[PDB]
């Protein structure tokens, strides 16, 4: 979290917390209500975001779900939607934490090696997260959509 | 009473009517004097062009006996 | 006659639902406000006669035509009827403060009040003026006294004012 | 009564009407109806009372009478209180939620719409004399009869028809809008539907005939009532014809038709033993031949 | 109220003349159908609750109305609806025995539509319930007595509508 | 219709006096709530159709209401039910923006029970549909503004009661 | 409104089934009776005014109804009653052609009893006029088609009485 | 039906039925035997048209039954075939009545709003009804196919 | 109020509120403190604006207080000043609500019929409200008196 | 334009402009500079948005550019990009005017039967407008994308 980063940056140079870190933590605390609202509407609409974004992904990229594809079959399609729900949950965790380090520590270290072992196209996973970004950004106000799309675009950058 | 003979052409602007619309698009009709202002304003805010108007009945400068 | 718990039960019963966390939160809010409601109603019982006398005095000095000829507080019969009506308003306001609901006010005060006042010529404007005068003096007295919560006191009087009042705009 | 004891402020008018000697002639149970309408919201009723609603029939402004069999049901309607009306045609063509569908014709669900779709006879001098079976005149005469029916819901008599206005519309000197205007401004309409009725009753019935629509409420009724007070019945007719909703629903060639209904009128039309559908207020069990009959069948 | 006898007596009395032969044929028809009316009323009075039971089971049970939010949700309102159907069946037997629908227009109908409008009672659904009563009664009693009951049940439905 | 500001102005005008400090406090409270109301109204206005879609899928789809013999069976009745849920969502958004249920009293609940009883519309089924709208809107907007919307949706339900 | 074909189609649609054997048998019965219905409708449309003339001559003229103090006294009221009988005969012809009384309940019998009781129109005299229409129509048209017209004329009698 | 249309027009003009409407009604009455034959054929073979036209629809438009489509899944495919069976039943109703009035009143008014709320592509539903038209036209006689094709392409025109 | 006016317009158009309308409501609830400051300014100076404006009106149109006039006499002068105070209160209500609807539903519909029933010169009442506008702009700052003068000028235009 | 709408409402009620509508003119005049900033960003990036959105449309629906489709050939693709350019030009006119009236008056009435007569799939043109929305939101400012997306999805809802 932002609190974790500020405490770590103070402790690395072995001092108490600077006024800049206090101002940053104060901004984190004041934006906590809006961040909690964004996380609340994401976890409330968690099923329809995954459903609509998976539908848009499978319409835009039929090759991953056609026979010979990585996600062909109902079980592999359900596993792909489970992965999309996993990344939406990590997006909600990042929205709560105010930064990107829970998404990084849980689902973005070794993601390329994992999906290379799985045989899954990582650019198609990034397309799935981009469709989740578009569907979720259509479900909020403009500032909330930009704030959530920041974490979404971090996941896009880590996947591609 | 005094009547106005008008000739007008109104266009359709909101929807494409699938029926015959000459009779309400380009038409001539008799409108009374006291109703010609509101009838004209209805056409004029509708967006048509009144190409002709004349006083069909009565004479101009009628102080008394206009009814 | 329905209080807050009864109207919450009726609202959930209409949908055929069990009491969820929102319902338990509303019941908890009512049950934590209930001590202040009981203290406010005991205060209402305490200063009832003096508050209806001084509220009537403030009303008749604000609108002096009521106690003059052609007014509807002219005789002592009209005066005692006005005092009885104002005491009725204070009593049912106390009932609504205990119940935390204005359904008692709707069922027993407001559903024929415009009809009776138009039938007898009784004004409907100075009536709600006196009701609001009672509201201001009771709220000031509760602020003077050791009442922690005083926000709920204005709700029955403002409900009476809005329901009995005439739609100006 | 009033002075004997303290009077409870919940059965005031019901008790006042009950203590009169005319109480055994009101057969409507007033107390239970008012006590139920106390709890329930505002009913399907005209803003000026239950007696201000005509029967939704073809002709005849049949109103409830306050004195004969007293059935008055007052309700405190405020100014901007729109009455929920039921569209005759498709339900999605209701102008409350679809205001751009005012001009949509209710095909196969609402009333029949009569228009000047055919050309009027003698419109052009292309038929230079002769031309015995100039075909479109029976359609125009049926359009005249339909306009007559819409203004006065029944067919008229011989001496009552406005033959000069008929001839002017058939020649094309006036349009359907001015023809309906002259039919409503005729003294026959004044004698039949304006003079024998209460003023707002006549305003409401005339709105239902000239627009196919009950009034939404106090705003429109106040407007037409103020026009009736200031200028009179001819000007209320003029304002009703020149209203923007009239021009939106009906063109210069369209005779008005019944577009909206009250829920009570629709209930009277389609709540009888006939014309009531099987799935209106009934559980429709899927009837099937029994499984043993199916097994015994070859 | 008026039965067929009082109906033809008042019809003779309003024009002030005595009974003619055509008025006597009305009494001949009524005394022809009287014992059929008696046995039909005996059958329905025997099975009065059974008709209402099968009618509610046929039309009103498991519909929207018994579900929470419906007009027959609470047991008090269910008992009131059963009471209304008992009223309709008993007054229909009264009108069937009288041979004239005066008791329906005098004691059931003249004031019931606006009462149901004030209560929010669904008039179309209770008309369907009365139709179910008519079907079960016509099954129980017979064809001629069934349609004789159905005439006054449709009279009640027409008064409600 | 009356919002909070117009209700305060109406009360003070019937009082006949100018705006005292309690009027200032109520106006400032409404202005404090106004930004949350506007944000909720914007989100609902953007997601108007999807809330109705999720509510119909949650409550009315694959039931006897939409099966043959049901009142949501025929597609004009289905589109009418969709338009009714759009009515309830839009007018509940209006009531949440106004901070008052006066528009629901004047335009939504005015004769709605008699309208639905004349049409044969299922009262408890449309109550459950408004309930599904309430749950979907509370999931889509949040606890606070969802609760505020649910107050007026429950007001519509209790008017339909 | 609906005819016999539309009634069968609506029954199958509400019941959620295709056209089974009984529905096709009902359609075949209607197609069998259609020629007789068309012929009877043509005969009535020919002799439209003659039926009403013979009916008022048989039932209404030279009585206290025609005399002063009666409801059919003035020329205006006489033309009103003649127009009412014209409407009743025309709508009975409509119901005879359709094979259903739905148009009779939708466009005639809705509020007709309340209208006549408000105007003071004699229900018994109007019923006797409809019976006179029934026997004159049965004499002028035929036996089976006269019975078919008399079914809907008796439906108007039952709805009005 | 044409009988209800003629009675509605006569009622609207407040007149008895025209003799032209009389021979059109008795012509429909005499020719209704062929209509009952067409309805009998469609009712007897109702599952065959639905199955073959559904297969041809899903081959022509694979996107609606691929994942991400509106009709993906066995229950959604069964619901789509139920909709096709509903429209075939309405076609039999129109054939029986001799008119497009039952088809329009039961399953064509508000169809665009219904399918827009459901997310179903209305042009694909029109393609489904067109496939039902081709299968039925190949399945019955030429004059019978020409008679049913008016109701079929009325449904096509109302959907498109 | 502006909220009720926007809701009435959107209801007449059968739609939700426009984003521009929502932005106007946001601007209104942010400027609430300023407009209630104008309200408390007017309630502080309620008895002085009517005083100076009545003095200016009586020195401008002395036929108002001349014998035979509509406001001749002490009690009629007091009634005229009471109507002035009524219009000042309505302007206070209008600048609080942000809309001229509370002004026009109380004091502008039927005002001509009322004052022709009372014989009162409507243009002289308009001149009185003009003088109230000038006195308020005297003891108010620039832009806020322009803001209140918008509603005052609405009163002038709808009255005269 | 909202100026045009306010003048239409004022002439419909036969009155001058209300002060709330005058404040609407104030807000529209104030925001016109930012709306014009959106306009020159869109008309500066018109070529890239049209070309890359058309390429994304071609990859999404290859049957459009395939032989046998509507857009096979260089002149047919020229007409397709001309339609894209026309629709984007209408969106620039809409963000200039602050209203959907220029789009609805120039290129959004009767488009269904127009492209029916042309044989063009209206779902494909709606998908093309959706891809233009996505490319414009990616390439263009985010609150300004929320401004332009109202006109974009108004076009989406009207065409589809
Ligand atoms: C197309 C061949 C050329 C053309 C077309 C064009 N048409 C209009 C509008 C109208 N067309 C008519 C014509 C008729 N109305 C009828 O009822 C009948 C007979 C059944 C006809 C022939 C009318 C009346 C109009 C006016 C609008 C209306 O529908 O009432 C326009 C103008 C549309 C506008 O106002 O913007 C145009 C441009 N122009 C060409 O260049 C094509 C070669
Ligand atoms: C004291 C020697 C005198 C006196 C003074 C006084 N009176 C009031 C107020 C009221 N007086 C009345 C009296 C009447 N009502 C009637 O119908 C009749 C005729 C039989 C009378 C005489 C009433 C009702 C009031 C209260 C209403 C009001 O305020 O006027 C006051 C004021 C009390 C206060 O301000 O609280 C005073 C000081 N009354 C007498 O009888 C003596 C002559
Ligand atoms: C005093 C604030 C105002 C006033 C009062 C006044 N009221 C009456 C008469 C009646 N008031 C009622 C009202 C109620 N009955 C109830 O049961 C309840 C609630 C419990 C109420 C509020 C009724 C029924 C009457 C009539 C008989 C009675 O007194 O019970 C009068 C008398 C008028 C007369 O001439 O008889 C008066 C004077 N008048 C004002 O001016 C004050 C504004
Ligand atoms: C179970 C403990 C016993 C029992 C139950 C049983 N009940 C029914 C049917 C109905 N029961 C009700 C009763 C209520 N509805 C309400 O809303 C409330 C209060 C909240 C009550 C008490 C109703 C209305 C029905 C009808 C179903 C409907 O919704 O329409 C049945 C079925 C009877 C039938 O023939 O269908 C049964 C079997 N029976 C037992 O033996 C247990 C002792
Ligand atoms: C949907 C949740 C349920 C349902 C609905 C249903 N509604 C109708 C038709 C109408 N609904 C209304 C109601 C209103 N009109 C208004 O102006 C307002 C407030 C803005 C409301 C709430 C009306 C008037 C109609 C009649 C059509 C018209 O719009 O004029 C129907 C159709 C009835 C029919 O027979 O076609 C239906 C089916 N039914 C359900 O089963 C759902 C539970
Ligand atoms: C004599 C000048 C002509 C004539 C007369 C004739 N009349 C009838 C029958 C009826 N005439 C009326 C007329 C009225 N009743 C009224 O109350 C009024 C207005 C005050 C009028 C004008 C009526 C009602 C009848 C019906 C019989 C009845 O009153 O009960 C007939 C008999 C027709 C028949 O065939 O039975 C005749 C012969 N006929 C002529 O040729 C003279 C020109
Ligand atoms: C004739 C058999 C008996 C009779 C008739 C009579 N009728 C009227 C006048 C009216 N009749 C109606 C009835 C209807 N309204 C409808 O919508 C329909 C179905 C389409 C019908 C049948 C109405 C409304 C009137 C009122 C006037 C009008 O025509 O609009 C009268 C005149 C009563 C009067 O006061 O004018 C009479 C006399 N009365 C008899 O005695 C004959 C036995
Ligand atoms: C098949 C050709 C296409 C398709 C179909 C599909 N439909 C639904 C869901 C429903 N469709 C209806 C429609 C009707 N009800 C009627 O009574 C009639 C006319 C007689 C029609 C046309 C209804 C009511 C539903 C809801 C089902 C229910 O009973 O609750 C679905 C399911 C959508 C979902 O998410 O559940 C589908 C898939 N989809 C396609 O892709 C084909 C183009």
């Amino acid at each position: 979290s932002i609190v974790t980063k500020s405490i770590v940056n103070a402790d690395a140079e072995a001092r108490y917390l600077s006024p800049g870190e206090l101002d940053r933590i104060k901004a984190f605390v004041t934006g906590g209500a809006a961040r909690l609202r964004i996380a609340e509407t994401l976890t409330g609409s968690r099923e329809t975001i995954v459903k609509q974004a998976g539908d848009r992904l499978f319409q835009k990229r039929p090759d991953i779900v056609s026979p010979g594809g990585n996600a062909y079959g109902e079980e592999m399609t359900a596993t792909c939607l489970r992965d999309m729900d996993y990344y939406l949950r990590l997006v909600t965790y990042g929205v709560v934490s105010g930064d990107v380090t829970p998404i990084e520590e849980i689902g973005l270290v070794g993601v390329r090696e994992m999906y290379r072992s799985l045989g899954t196209p990582i650019e198609a996973v990034a397309q799935s997260v981009r469709e989740m970004k578009e569907v979720a950004s259509g479900l909020m106000s403009s500032d909330d959509a930009a704030e959530a799309s920041a974490y979404f675009d971090f996941v896009i950058g880590k996947m591609s | 009473m005094r009547m106005f003979r008008i000739t007008a052409c109104v266009p359709s602007q909101t929807r494409i009517r699938t029926q015959r619309e000459l009779q309400n698009t380009y038409f001539t009709k008799l409108v009374p004097y006291d109703n010609w202002f509101r009838e004209q304003q209805r056409i004029m805010k509708m967006g048509g062009k009144i190409v002709k108007v004349e006083l069909a009945t009565g004479r101009p400068g009628t102080n008394a006996g206009l009814a | 006659m329905r209080d807050a718990v009864t109207t919450l039960i009726k609202n959930y019963d209409l949908t055929g639902r069990y009491l969820d966390r929102n319902a338990m939160d509303e019941l908890k809010a009512y049950f934590e406000s209930g001590s202040a409601r009981i203290a406010a109603a005991a205060m209402i019982n305490a200063n009832s006669a003096t508050i209806v006398k001084r509220a009537a005095a403030q009303l008749f000095e604000e609108i002096p035509e009521l106690i003059r000829p052609s007014g509807n507080a002219y005789t002592t019969r009209r005066f005692s009827a006005c005092l009885r009506d104002m005491d009725y308003y204070l009593r049912y306001a106390s009932y609504a403060l205990i119940a935390a609901d204005n359904n008692v006010l709707d069922e027993r005060v407001l559903q024929g009040l415009r009809e009776t006042y138009n039938s007898l010529g009784v004004p409907i404007g100075p009536t709600v003026r006196g009701i609001q005068i009672m509201k201001e003096m009771i709220e000031a007295m509760a602020e003077d006294s050791s009442l922690n919560s005083t926000d709920f006191i204005a709700s029955p009087f403002d409900h009476m004012t809005r329901e009995l009042s005439e739609l100006s705009v | 009564g009033l002075g004997v004891e303290a009077q409870e402020c919940r059965n005031w008018g019901m008790q006042q009407d009950l203590f009169s000697y005319s109480a055994p002639f009101r057969k409507v149970p007033q107390f239970i109806t008012t006590f139920a309408q106390y709890d329930r919201p505002l009913p399907d009723q005209h803003v000026y009372g239950s007696g201000n609603d005509p029967l939704e029939i073809q002709f005849g402004a049949i109103f409830p009478k306050e004195t004969r069999n007293p059935s008055k049901r007052p309700a405190p309607f405020n100014k901007d209180t729109k009455r929920i009306l039921i569209h005759r045609g498709p339900a999605v063509n209701n102008q409350v939620g679809n205001p751009s569908a005012v001009g949509e014709f209710p095909g196969s669900l609402g009333a029949k719409v009569f228009r000047l779709n055919g050309g009027l006879p003698g419109a052009k001098v292309g038929k230079n004399t002769g031309t015995s079976v100039k075909f479109g005149e029976s359609s125009t005469q049926a359009l005249i009869r339909a306009a007559y029916r819409q203004v006065f819901g029944r067919d008229l008599y011989e001496g009552q028809r406005l033959s000069v206005a008929e001839i002017q519309l058939e020649n094309g000197d006036i349009s359907v809008r001015e023809f309906i205007k002259r039919l409503a401004k005729s003294e026959l309409f004044l004698k039949l539907y304006w003079a024998p009725h209460y003023v707002c009753k006549a305003i409401e019935y005339m709105h239902r005939r000239l627009l196919g629509r009950p009034t939404y409420g106090r705003q429109e009724m106040n407007q037409y009532f103020d026009i009736a007070s200031k200028q009179g019945f001819y000007a209320v007719v003029e304002a009703m014809i020149d209203s923007k909703e009239y021009s939106d629903a009906f063109g210069e060639d369209t005779v008005p038709y019944e577009r909206y209904l009250t829920p009570g009128g629709l209930q009277m039309r389609s709540a009888r033993v006939g014309s009531l559908r099987e799935d209106i207020g009934q559980r429709v069990d899927k009837e099937v031949t029994p499984r043993f009959v199916e097994l015994g069948q070859v | 109220m008026q039965d067929a006898i009082t109906a033809v007596i008042n019809s003779a009395d309003v024009q002030g003349k005595y009974l003619d032969g055509a008025a006597m044929d009305k009494l001949k028809s009524y005394f022809a159908s009287g014992e059929l009316r008696v046995r039909a009323a005996s059958v329905i009075s025997a099975n009065a609750a059974t008709i209402v039971k099968e009618a509610v089971a046929k039309s009103l049970l498991y519909s929207d109305v018994t579900r929470p939010g419906g007009n027959m949700y609470t047991t008090r309102r269910y008992a009131a609806c059963i009471r209304d159907l008992d009223y309709y069946l008993r007054y229909a037997t009264y009108a069937m025995l009288a041979g004239d629908a005066s008791i329906l227009d005098e004691r059931v109908l003249n004031g019931l539509k606006e009462t149901y409008n004030s209560l929010g009672v669904p008039i179309s659904s209770t008309v369907q319930a009365i139709q179910a009563i008519k079907e079960v009664t016509a099954s129980l009693v017979g064809a001629d007595a069934g349609k004789e009951m159905g005439v006054y049940l449709d009279y009640i439905c027409s008064g409600l509508s």
